[PDB]
Parts: C-alpha cells; sequence; structure tokens
C-alpha cells in the first residue's frame, strides 16, 4: 500500500505534454453622424453686339 | 461673310461664390 506503481509503460523519455486553451469574446459598436451646409451664388452678364 | 457680311461681338462675365461647413 504505496502508489509507485510504475510496472506498466514507463515513458520518461522525457515527453513533455503541453495544452493551450483559449477563448476570446469581444463587441464593438459605432456610431458616425455627420451634417453638411452649403450654398451658392453667382451673376452672368452676359452680352452680344450682332 | 456672303457672296451682307454680319459681325457679333459677346461678352459674358460670370461669378459664382461658394461655401460649405
Amino acid at each position: 500500500c504505496i502508489t509507485h506503481e510504475d510496472y506498466l509503460n514507463v515513458v520518461y523519455s522525457s515527453s513533455e505534454v503541453e495544452k493551450y486553451l483559449q477563448s476570446q469574446g469581444f463587441t464593438e459598436h459605432n456610431e458616425d453622424t455627420t451634417s453638411n451646409t452649403d450654398e451658392t451664388s453667382n451673376q452672368n452678364a452676359t452680352s452680344l453686339d450682332n | 461673310s456672303t457672296g451682307n457680311n454680319t459681325i457679333d461681338n459677346g461678352k459674358t462675365v460670370n461669378k459664382s461664390s461658394n461655401e460649405s461647413n
């Protein structure tokens, strides 16, 4: 009654086992408001002398 | 010019201001 039960499958040719679990959560939000204002004017001084 | 020989001359002046913001 001791736990030195290494009578089968002695793998100590080092055998480094890894694990790498990885989760990720991500939300996002935007609010993009523009507002234009624009006005024009001109003048059209024309002439013709037939 | 025909074969009287009408002649014309024209001028236009066109400013156009603008702005936007």
